[PDB]
């Protein structure tokens, strides 16, 4: 939280980066309105993988600088 | 897609099919024309695969039969907890966890048995248990037999919630093969949910119960005037005191600044020295990194959706230096065979349970478990018991695969054929290292009496002789007494401390595991495991490999897995079926794991166990001895067994009377197999020929006719008392050494 | 209650059940003439 | 102590006698295998068919007689040995109030006799009762070897002995070397034999070490 | 009937086992099966692995009768072809050997004759005294 | 990269990158175990030498009085007396395999295919030669590490 900060940055651009790997990128029924594919399954997992490297970078950042 | 998938009402309920015996099958459901009708009964009891052939049948029937053990297995827990609760010394031995003798059974005062409620402490009379259950107990803070005593009464609810949920897995609702058949879903679910969640939700436990009470009991406080659990939860300024991470709340989590929370999830390597278990910070931090990690890893498998991986996805595509063109169709054989998948999950699950006997020994992860050697001696024992017992195991159900569930017309893979085509490569191969391994370790032992007994002692394997030092353990064990200090920096101690240090937890005037040297009988008795476990997995891989043809008798899987032989004929072919080679390995498992065990114990009590001083100087059970006698069978059956066991037989009077006398009886039972696996069928049908004369004579002959035991069955009858004699003859040896002496 | 009457009849359950009766018997006697060695009420 | 021991000599002469006499009287045939006497004294069996015919011979009806005698005579030798070493030693309450309970045979005869004797090479020395410690753990070493032949049948041996001779003709420098008999597992009767030659060779030079280096550590 | 006369016809897709001809086929007799397959199909072959066999004529090397009867009961109760295996001794002389009238030996074929066949009950054997210090046994008279 | 022996998919051995590799078939070709065109008695010298070389290792370095003075004195006769055991078990061996004057047993051609020479080792007198050289190579070979043993210096085993 604290939005603006390091800790969010690193983690929100983790995020949006993994969701555009998954939309237009080389990451990968259910029929969403959105142009290509990307249900709702695959946004949850871009957004748990995400998650899974800002937390990585956010704590890896942390240790060290 | 992976839907639902079951049917309403497939097997009717009721007796009608308790009444008539043997109803299952179509030889056994007429009634006994011999006796031998009964043994076959229980012997096809639970061999679903011989009464149905089809999967949906079978795999209903093991899913509602693994409910039924789920069933048994919690209301064994039930039980515990409640000898626990009211037969038990749980508070006296929580007052005092280094004088008192962890005791939950009481006897009843009949026939004089009750001299077997010993005076363990506490003001209590009773058998000193040895399942280290109070450990758990105190792991979990309980203190109190209320809290026994529910869990007691909800384990028993989760016994009749299995029981009834079998019943309607069998025959109110029961699924069919497309929903056992579906693996990514059971994976995911098993990895995410049972092991994920299980680890997560015990990381929850131990973070808001655990953690708290285990330090107000290190700290000192009396079980009764300690604080519940539920008050840790909702009193926050009561765990605030214990740990001030708790006093930011969440928001150190969801933020993301971890670091404040390591007040109580700590990565303080080794042993808690205020109880000599591990450290229950350090657990809850590993049950909660465990979670996150089989959680990630039960979103593997694709289930229902466009992500995840086919395991059939990932088997095909596997190409590799090393025959990766094969792996194709493992799928198919592990989704159309319950007998595949049981052979690979006893064999993990076995050695998953030795795994936990070795690091239960060296990491003691409950408080106040390392001083108490029986429990620890008697856990060791038990799971590596149970992980051979699952490994032959392993090897009976790849044999049933083999001869059963093999098509290599419809399921064919090129792994499986390879290792058929070239397995007398592998068995010649394993047959020499085998014979390699026996010369080259008890030979040495041999050598090491022959030179004893020359008064050669400079000629001897050991240390003052001859050294075989284990260089690369050593260098191991150095490694990982200096690992915490630059490879791994976030520990500020070593992972175990029988590395090496100047680390010796004692909690009171007993060790908790000083560091554990390797000397030349070391290499010796390791050797002898290795030589021990190559021989098991020859003869279990043989009977596995040749469980289908051979040169002898290239028929062999239309005569079935479990048959006694095809005759005397080509010299003779007695053993020649897998069950002969997986009876036979249970043989050589007894070997192994009782020289396993022999190993640990008498390892623990002359290099580890023992009492501390008030100068500083450790005192052993046996006194270093492992080192110099260890490498001699002479010391092994004088400074061993027969030394050690001299409190088995003083054990007659004071409570470990029944270890004495269960020493007697096992020696017994394993003598009273030799009358099976020494003897054949014809003798003992013969005998009861002229016994069966001699009733015919008195108007008492039966109908169901006397027939000796089937050939399998005998071997079957001795091998089952020839384990059973030989490891309660260990069990008694051990709990009364370890409970006479630690 | 049919078959189950015939399921309680089977050698098994039958044998249980007489030698839990007979075991609870012989526990009993030794209960209330513990440490037996002779006959002597002739 | 000296009623029940010969009650269990009774049972070891009853017993070896039932087995003995069972082999010879159907030595020519039983319901079993009433053309038993067309097959010889010894031979393997009848095959797996009627049930199973395993050790069904007279001879085999021998080969299991030689277990329960060399158990009659070890009870007859450990009743006989103890009474005695205990008249030696002075204490016959010994033997009298010890001999009643297998414990008390247990400890006060196998377990104390055999002190001396497991000591004769300790790793501090040796004494004279050096070579008796050796035999008691050879005797040890081939009674159980017995039991590999008893236990283990064939069949797996010939199974096993094919992969070997395959690997014999299929090793470099080795296929030069070739047998001239072509090395098959031991027949069955013959295994038979040669775990009770193993067991019998055990029992007999294991009680022997231990009747002579405990009688001969102390000498009465 | 005339025997069928082993041709060189070709032989099942296997890629090796362990479990060839050794030596009883360098100095000894080794043995040999034709079966005629109506299409390519896979099938357990008794030295251990899985062989595919061609369509038509197919012929496989076998160390011992024991496993060219095993495979041919299979064939002719799962693949229901006919098979056929012979002898071949290390300088040649093939010899027929499975049907050895053109129809299995379960059928009772008329022209082979009775050998090894006693016209007695088999409790009616004279005892061993009988034939004592005699080279026959108790069970030839 | 594994293949059938010799493409024969029915006997019983494969080619692997072991057996049938070309380096593995040069060493194990050009050894004196399988130099069939020479006479069998200098293949034998060959066979003796390498084997009595190194015998006296073990003998030497882990004998009875291998702490003692005489210890290569001692282990290069015990070395000596298992190769004067040795060439009487291959002399055994041969007189009960081949009696006196048959022709050799040996495998008559390659592999590819080609009429090679018999064996002349599978002979009686073949292998009686290759017993008279392994007895005389043996004792050299012993005789040859006796001297350097303690002539030559090394840090030893
Ligand atoms: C690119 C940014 C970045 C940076 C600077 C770091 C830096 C670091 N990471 Mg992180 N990490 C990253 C990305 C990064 N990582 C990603 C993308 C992942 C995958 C989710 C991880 C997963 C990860 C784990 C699981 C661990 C580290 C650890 C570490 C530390 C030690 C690494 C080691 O083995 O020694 C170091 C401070 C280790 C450590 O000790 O950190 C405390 C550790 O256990 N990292
Ligand atoms: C009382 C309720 C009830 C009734 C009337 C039935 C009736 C029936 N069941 Mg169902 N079943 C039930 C409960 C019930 N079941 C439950 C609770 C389970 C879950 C375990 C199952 C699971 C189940 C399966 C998987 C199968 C059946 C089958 C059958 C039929 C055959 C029964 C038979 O011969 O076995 C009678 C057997 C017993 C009475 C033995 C009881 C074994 C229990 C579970 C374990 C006890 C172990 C004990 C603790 C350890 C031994 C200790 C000892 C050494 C002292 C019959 C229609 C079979 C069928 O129809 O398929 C053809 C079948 O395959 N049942
Ligand atoms: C995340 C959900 C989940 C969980 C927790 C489990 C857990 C379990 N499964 Mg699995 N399973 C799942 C999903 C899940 N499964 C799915 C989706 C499928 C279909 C592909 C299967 C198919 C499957 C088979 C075929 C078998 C199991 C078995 C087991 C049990 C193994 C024994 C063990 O470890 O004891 C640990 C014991 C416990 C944790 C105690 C269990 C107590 C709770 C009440 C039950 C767990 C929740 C469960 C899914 C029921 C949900 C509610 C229900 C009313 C619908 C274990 C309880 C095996 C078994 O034991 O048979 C009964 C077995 O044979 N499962
Ligand atoms: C996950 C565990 C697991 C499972 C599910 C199975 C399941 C099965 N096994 Mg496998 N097996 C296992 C573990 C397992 N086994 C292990 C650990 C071993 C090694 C010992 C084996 C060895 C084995 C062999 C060798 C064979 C099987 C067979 C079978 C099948 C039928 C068993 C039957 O009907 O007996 C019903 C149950 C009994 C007859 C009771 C057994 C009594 C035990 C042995 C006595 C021990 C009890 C106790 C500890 C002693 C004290 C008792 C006290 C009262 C005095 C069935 C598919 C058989 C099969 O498929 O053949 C076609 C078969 O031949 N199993
Ligand atoms: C103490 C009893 C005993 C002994 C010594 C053996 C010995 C052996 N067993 Mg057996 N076995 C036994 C009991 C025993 N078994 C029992 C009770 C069972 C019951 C099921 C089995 C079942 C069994 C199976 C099922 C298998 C074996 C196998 C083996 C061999 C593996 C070790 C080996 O060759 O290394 C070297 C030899 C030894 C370690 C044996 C002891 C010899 C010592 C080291 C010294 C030798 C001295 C030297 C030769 C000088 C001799 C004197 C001179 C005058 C000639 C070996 C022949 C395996 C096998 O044959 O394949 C490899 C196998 O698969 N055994
Ligand atoms: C075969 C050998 C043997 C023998 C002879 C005995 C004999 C005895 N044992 Mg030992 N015992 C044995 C084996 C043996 N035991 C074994 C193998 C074990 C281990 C399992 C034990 C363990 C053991 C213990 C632990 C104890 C004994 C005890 C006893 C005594 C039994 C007293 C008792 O309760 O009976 C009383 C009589 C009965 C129970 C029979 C009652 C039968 C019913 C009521 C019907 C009779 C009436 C009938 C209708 C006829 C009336 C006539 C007319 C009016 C119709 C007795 C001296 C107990 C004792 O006192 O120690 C000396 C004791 O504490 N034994
Ligand atoms: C202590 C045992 C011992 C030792 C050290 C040697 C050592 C040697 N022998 Mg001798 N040999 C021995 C026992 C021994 N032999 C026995 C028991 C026999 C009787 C069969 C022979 C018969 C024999 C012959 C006939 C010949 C040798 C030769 C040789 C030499 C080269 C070939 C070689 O060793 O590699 C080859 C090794 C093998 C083929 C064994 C298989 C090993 C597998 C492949 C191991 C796995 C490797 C894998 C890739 C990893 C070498 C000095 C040759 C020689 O004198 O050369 C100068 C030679 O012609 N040996
Ligand atoms: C028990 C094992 C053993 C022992 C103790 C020795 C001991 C010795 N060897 Mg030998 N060696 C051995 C096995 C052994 N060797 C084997 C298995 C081989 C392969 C065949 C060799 C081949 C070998 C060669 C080629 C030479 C030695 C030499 C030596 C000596 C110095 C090194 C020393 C006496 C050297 C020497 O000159 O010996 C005096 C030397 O040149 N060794
Ligand atoms: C099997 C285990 C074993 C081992 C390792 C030893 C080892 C030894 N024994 Mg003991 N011994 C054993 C069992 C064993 N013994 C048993 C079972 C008995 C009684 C039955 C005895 C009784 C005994 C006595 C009574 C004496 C010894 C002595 C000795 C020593 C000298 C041996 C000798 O003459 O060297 C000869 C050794 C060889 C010829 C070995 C050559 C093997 C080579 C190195 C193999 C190389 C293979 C190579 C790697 C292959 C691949 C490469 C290739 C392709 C080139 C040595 C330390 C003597 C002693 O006291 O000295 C200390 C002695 O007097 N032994
Ligand atoms: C002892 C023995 C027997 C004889 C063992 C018998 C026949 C099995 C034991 C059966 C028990 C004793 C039957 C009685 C149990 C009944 C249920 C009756 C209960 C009623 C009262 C007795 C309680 C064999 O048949 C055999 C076969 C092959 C190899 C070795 C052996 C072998 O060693
Ligand atoms: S002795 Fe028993 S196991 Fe061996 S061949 Fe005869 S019947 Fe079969």
């Amino acid at each position: 939280d604290f939005i603006g900060s390091s800790t969010n940055l690193i983690m929100v651009t983790s995020t949006t980066l993994m969701l555009f790997a998954g939309r237009f990128g080389l990451a990968p029924g259910l029929q969403t309105g959105d142009p290509a594919g990307f249900t709702l399954a695959d946004t949850l997992a871009c957004g748990t993988v995400g998650h899974i490297i800002g937390v990585g970078v956010v704590l890896g950042l942390k240790n060290i600088g | 897609e992976v839907k639902i998938l079951v049917d309403r009402d497939p097997i009717k309920t009721s007796f009608e099919e308790w009444a008539k015996p043997g109803h299952f099958s179509r030889t056994i459901a007429k009634g006994p024309d011999t006796t031998t009708w009964i043994w076959n009964l229980h012997a096809d009891a639970h061999d679903f695969d011989s009464h149905t052939s089809d999967l949906e049948e079978i795999s209903r029937k093991v899913f509602s039969a693994h409910f039924g053990q789920l069933s048994i297995i919690f209301l064994w827990l039930s039980g515990m907890y409640f000898h626990g609760a009211r037969f038990s010394n749980y508070e006296a031995w929580l007052s005092d966890p280094t004088h008192i003798g962890p005791s939950a059974q009481v006897v009843w005062p009949i026939v004089g048995q009750e001299i077997l409620n010993g005076d363990v402490g506490g003001g209590f009379r009773g058998i000193q248990i040895t399942s280290g259950f109070f450990q758990i107990w105190r792991a979990s803070g309980i203190t109190s037999e209320l809290q026994l005593y529910c869990t007691a009464i909800g384990a028993l609810v989760f016994a009749a919630l299995m029981l009834f949920a079998g019943w309607f897995h069998y025959h109110k609702a029961a699924p069919k093969l497309a929903w056992f058949q579906d693996v990514e879903s059971m994976l995911n679910h098993h990895l995410a949910g049972l092991l994920g969640l299980g680890s997560l939700s015990w990381a929850g436990h131990q973070v808001h119960v655990s953690l708290p009470i285990n330090q107000f009991l290190n700290a000192g406080v009396d079980p009764k005037e300690i604080p519940l659990p539920h008050e840790f939860i909702l009193n926050r300024d009561l765990l605030a005191q214990l740990y001030p991470s708790f006093a930011e709340g969440a928001t150190p989590f969801f933020t993301l600044n971890w670091s404040k929370y390591s007040e109580f999830l700590t990565f303080r390597g080794g042993l808690d020295p205020v109880t000599g278990g591990l450290w229950l910070t350090d657990i809850a931090h590993h049950h909660l990194a465990i979670a996150i990690l089989f959680l990630i890893a039960g979103h593997m498998y694709r289930t229902n959706w466009g992500i995840g991986h086919g395991i059939k996805d990932i088997l095909e595509a596997h190409k590799g230096p090393f025959t990766g063109q094969g792996h194709k169709g493992l799928y198919e054989i592990l989704t159309t065979s319950w007998h595949a998948q049981l052979s690979l999950n006893l064999a993990m699950l076995g050695s998953l349970t030795i795994i936990v006997a070795h690091h239960m020994y060296s990491m003691p992860p409950y408080p106040y478990l390392a001083t108490d050697y029986a429990t620890q001696l008697s856990l060791f024992t038990h799971h590596m018991w149970i992980g051979g017992f699952l490994i032959v195991g392993a090897a009976a159900h790849a044999a049933i695969f083999m001869v059963r569930d093999y098509d290599p017309t419809n399921r064919y893979n090129d792994l499986l054929d390879r290792v058929l085509r070239h397995r007398d490569a592998i068995i010649s191969h394993l047959n020499w290292v085998c014979i390699f391994l026996g010369f080259h370790s008890f030979g040495l032992y041999i050598h090491n009496d022959t030179m004893s007994a020359l008064g050669r002692p400079q000629d001897m394997f050991s240390d003052t002789a001859i050294q075989l030092q284990p260089v690369f353990a050593q260098w191991i064990q150095n490694t990982h007494a200096l690992a915490p200090g630059v490879t791994a920096p976030g520990e500020t101690a070593s992972t175990s401390l029988t590395w090496g240090g100047g680390e010796l937890v004692a909690v009171g005037g007993k060790v908790a595991l000083l560091p554990i040297p390797l000397g030349t009988a070391d290499f010796l008795v390791h050797h002898i495991h290795a030589f021990t476990i190559h021989v098991t997995v020859l003869i279990l891989l043989k009977g596995v490999l040749f469980a289908r043809s051979s040169r002898l008798i290239p028929d062999k899987a239309n005569l079935g897995f479990r048959f006694p032989c095809d005759g005397p004929g080509r010299g003779g072919t007695c053993q020649v079926s897998a069950w002969d080679h997986v009876f036979l390995g249970l043989f050589w498992m007894y070997n192994a794991i009782s020289v396993v065990i022999f190993h640990f114990s008498w390892k623990m009590q002359s290099d580890v166990w023992g009492s501390i001083s008030d100068q500083g100087v450790v005192t052993h059970i046996t006194g270093g001895n492992f080192a110099q006698s260890s490498i001699t069978i002479n010391g092994w059956l004088r400074d061993f067994l027969w030394a050690q066991a001299s409190q088995v037989i003083q054990s007659y009077g004071s409570s470990l009377s029944a270890y004495g006398l269960f020493f007697l009886g096992a020696h017994f039972v394993w003598a009273f197999s030799l009358m099976f696996l020494f003897s054949g069928r014809g003798y003992w049908q013969e005998l009861i020929e002229s016994i069966v004369w001699a009733h015919n004579k008195l108007k008492v002959a039966p109908a169901t006719q006397p027939r000796a035991l089937s050939i399998i069955q005998g071997r079957a009858v001795g091998v089952t008392h020839y384990l059973l004699g030989g490891i309660a003859t260990t069990w008694a040896f051990f709990l009364a050494r370890i409970i006479a002496v630690g | 209650m049919r078959d189950l009457k015939t399921y309680l009849s089977v050698a098994p359950v039958l044998s249980t059940l007489w030698f839990g009766s007979l075991a609870g018997l012989l526990i009993e006697i030794n209960r209330l003439f513990p440490d037996a060695l002779t006959f002597p009420f002739f | 102590g000296d009623f029940l021991v010969h009650h269990a000599i009774a049972l070891g002469l009853h017993t070896t006698t039932l087995i003995l006499v069972k082999g010879a009287l159907d030595a020519r045939g039983s319901k079993l295998m009433p053309d038993k006497k067309d097959f010889g004294y010894s031979f393997p069996c009848d095959g797996p068919g009627r049930g199973g015919t395993c050790d069904i011979s007279a001879w085999d009806a021998f080969y299991l007689a030689v277990f329960w005698m060399l158990n009659t005579i070890g009870w007859v030798t450990f009743y006989w040995h103890w009474k005695h070493i205990t008249l030696w030693q002075g204490n016959v309450s010994q033997f009298n109030e010890s001999s009643t309970y297998l414990m008390g045979w247990l400890r006060d005869y196998l377990w104390l006799n055999s002190s001396q004797l497991i000591n004769g090479y300790n790793p501090f020395g040796m004494n004279s009762l050096s070579v008796w410690a050796w035999m008691f753990l050879f005797g040890h070493l081939v009674w159980a070897t017995g039991f590999m032949f008893l236990i283990s049948w064939r069949g797996y041996w010939q199974e096993l002995i094919e992969t070997l001779a395959w690997a014999h003709e299929r090793t470099p420098l080795a296929n030069l070397i070739r047998w001239k008999d072509k090395p098959v597992a031991l027949s069955i009767v013959q295994a038979r034999l040669v775990g009770l030659a193993h067991f019998s060779v055990g029992y007999i030079f294991t009680y022997a070490a231990f009747l002579i280096a405990s009688t001969s550590g102390k000498f009465g | 009937t005339p025997p069928q006369l082993d041709p060189n016809t070709p032989s099942p897709i296997f890629a090796g086992s362990t479990g060839g001809l050794l030596r009883k086929a360098q100095v000894e007799e080794f043995y040999v099966i034709t079966w005629n397959s109506p299409k390519e199909q896979i099938f357990e072959m008794p030295t251990g692995g899985a062989a595919i066999m061609r369509e038509g004529p197919n012929l496989l090397k076998l160390a011992r009768k024991e496993q060219c009867l095993a495979l041919g009961t299979r064939l002719r109760s799962k693949y229901k072809i006919t098979y056929q295996f012979y002898r071949v001794f290390p300088n040649g002389e093939v010899q027929y050997l499975h049907p050895k009238d053109g129809v299995y030996p379960e059928k009772a074929n008329p022209g082979r004759e009775g050998v090894g066949l006693n016209m007695r009950s088999i409790g009616k054997n004279v005892s061993p005294i009988e034939v004592k210090f005699t080279g026959k046994q108790s069970y030839d008279l | 990269v594994v293949q059938p022996i010799n493409g024969d998919p029915f006997i019983g051995s494969l080619e692997t990158p072991v057996t049938s590799s070309p380096l593995i078939a040069w060493y194990l070709s050009n050894l004196p175990g399988y130099r069939t065109a020479v006479n069998p008695l200098l293949r034998g010298v060959e066979v003796g030498l390498a084997h009595g070389f190194f015998l006296v290792g073990p003998f030497v370095k882990a004998g009875p009085l291998r702490n003692t003075a005489y210890a290569g004195s001692a282990g290069s006769l015990a070395a000596a007396g298992l190769v004067v055991i040795l060439s009487m078990c291959l002399t055994i061996y041969g007189i009960s395999s081949f009696k006196e004057g048959e022709p050799s047993i040996a495998p008559s051609l390659t592999l590819t295919g080609r009429k090679k020479q018999p064996d002349q080792l599978q002979t009686a007198d073949g292998w009686a030669k290759f017993t008279g050289g392994f007895f005389f190579g043996g004792i050299s070979g012993v005789t040859w590490a006796y001297f350097l043993l303690y002539v030559l210096d090394l840090p030893y085993f």
